[PDB]
């Protein structure tokens, strides 16, 4: 409920992290000055020893402290709201169990990432042949996930096309919940968030010829249908038509390498705008997308000191 | 089909869509391959050149005929970053199978 | 390979280990690849071509934004690889029977 008392501990949380010229530091390490300095990180609360999985273990153990907490400290519409901030890993948790009820592999097969709820929802979900069942254990009160499962759940039982249908109904119920909030700034986020996501699987799954109907979402207003069919077909030119909106960069160009590069840095560009709102969320919000970057690049300089990567392999990460 | 540097590498063959290990060390490597001569991965097996350059040696073991399981010295992760040896790598490559050494 | 390799690295560094983790144990391990004879000079040597199936899209709209790019840059790597084994065993069978040759050329003339 309250966007303020948790957002001091979020303020006080944006004060404590490593800044880019940490990383700056870490362009020139052996794993041994780069294990000193994340040592000397908060991911050196985790850092439990040496190595690239020991040093994994430590940022996703720093992750789930810092952000698993934002599940907590709160109840009610603002729980709700930072419910839906960190969905990736819950639907990859949820997208898991699906493909172990409709694969036959083991209730230990999967790594299981920390999700949203407890893992003992998952361990109960893996003895259940019910998949209405299924969402009905893992149905929190404030999950539109198990709302969505719910929905897409009188399709069929475990089907792979029930699964993509059920992840665009997922990402149609985020966008719904986010219209049902008062936070035009966060909808706003999460609205160019689904849209660069539309533009992203329809640029990975451009050339196939399927029908962009059943591929394109509702909710995007950077690109439509029309849009999203000519950016689809051979043409850079409705990629060359986003003019004005976020994707200003992102213009004549083919490759899903740089373009995705691209997207997550108007992404940062516009969460790096959320400290305009201070008594809302979008800080919050800001304070978790930047610990992921910064976590994404301590893992990407463990990996390159790991590997002997070049510098200028990662040069077009440290702009992010 | 079998590919040996790392289990960390062998995971992105499984996210390729085929079978792959790794081992660390040269015994466990040769067993592995071992068994999987023996019950096959269609019999087509590359080992990190820093663990196995050579693994013909569980070929004379198992199955000497028919020369199925072809076995391939690989590139590994940590070494790619150099373009290993190829043209001495050719320069023994002829030493050792026509006799002489040449320049070519 | 150092395509695939820089691949992997953004996929598991810009991501998670846990879901490079999923995506590959989700995916079958696709077997299907086969061979054929090459008869030549008598001699004779199996050469293999791989299927590799591109039909398990599995939840086709693929939840990291990276690992399409990285997987097929190792299915390409595997075509590589099955390219480099059929030169190689192309090249042993013509060496062991250089090899041959040489001892018989040598063996009829100083003997018989």
């Amino acid at each position: 409920d309250d966007f303020a008392y948790l957002n001091a501990r979020v303020r006080v949380r944006r004060g404590t992290l490593l800044k880019e010229s940490f990383f700056q530091e870490a362009l020139d390490l052996s794993f041994a000055d780069f294990l000193r300095l994340l040592s000397e990180t908060v991911y050196g609360g985790e850092l439990a020893g040496q190595g690239l999985p020991d040093v994994d273990r430590a940022v996703l153990r720093t992750q789930a402290k810092l952000v698993g907490d934002l599940p907590r400290l709160v109840t009610g519409e603002a729980r709700e709201a930072v419910r839906l901030l960190l969905l990736r890993n819950d639907l990859h948790n949820l997208q898991a169990l699906l493909r172990a009820k409709a694969t036959g592999r083991p209730f230990e097969e999967v790594l299981l990432l920390p999700g949203t709820l407890r893992e003992e929802v998952w361990r109960q979900a893996y003895e259940a042949q019910d998949p209405a069942g299924m969402a009905q254990v893992l149905a929190v009160p404030g999950h539109p996930l198990a709302r969505a499962l719910r929905a897409v759940l009188r399709e069929t039982q475990d089907l792979a096309r029930v699964e993509a249908l059920l992840a665009k109904r997922f990402f149609e119920d985020v966008a719904k919940a986010a219209k049902g909030l008062d936070q035009p700034a966060l909808r706003d986020y999460l609205a160019l968030e689904v849209d660069a996501e539309n533009l992203r699987t329809a640029f990975k799954l451009q050339g196939s010829g399927l029908a962009p109907d059943a591929f394109f979402l509702k909710g995007g207003r950077f690109v439509d249908r029309v849009r999203f069919a000519r950016l689809m077909e051979g043409d850079y030119a409705v990629l060359d038509e986003l003019s004005g909106t976020p994707f200003s960069g992102l213009s004549g160009v083919r490759d899903l390498k740089a373009l995705e590069r691209g997207l997550r840095c108007v992404l940062l560009k516009e969460a790096k705008k959320g400290v305009q709102d201070p008594l809302g969320v979008g800080l919050v919000l800001a304070y978790v997308k930047e610990r992921e970057w910064e976590a994404v690049r301590l893992r990407l300089l463990a990996r390159r000191a790991y590997f002997g990567l070049p510098r200028a392999q990662v040069e077009e990460e440290v702009v992010c | 089909m079998a590919v040996i540097a790392d289990p960390e590498t062998a995971q992105g063959f499984r996210l390729a869509g085929l079978e792959g290990y790794g081992a660390s060390s040269a015994e466990e490597a040769q067993s592995l391959l071992e068994t999987l001569v023996e019950r096959g991965g269609y019999a087509l097996v590359a080992v990190d050149e820093a663990l196995l350059p050579d693994p013909e040696r569980a070929v004379e073991r198992l199955m000497r005929g028919r020369d199925l399981p072809v076995l391939l010295p690989i590139a590994g992760l940590k070494e790619a970053f150099q373009g290993h040896d190829v043209e001495g790598y050719m320069r023994e490559l002829v030493r050792k199978t026509i006799g002489f050494d040449i320049k070519l | 390979a150092k395509e695939a390799y820089a691949a992997l690295l953004l996929a598991q560094a810009f991501d998670g280990p846990e879901v490079v983790a999923g995506a590959a144990l989700g995916v079958p391990p696709l077997e299907g690849v086969e061979a054929e004879v090459e008869n030549v000079w008598g001699s004779k040597v199996p050469r293999l071509k791989a299927t590799f199936p591109d039909g398990a899209l599995l939840s086709p709209v693929g939840t990291p934004a990276y690992t399409l790019e990285a997987s097929r840059a190792f299915r390409r790597y595997a075509e590589a690889l099955i390219r480099v084994a059929n030169t190689e065993t192309r090249l042993k069978k013509i060496g062991e029977e250089i090899k041959k040759t040489t001892r018989r050329v040598n063996a009829l003339e100083q003997v018989v």
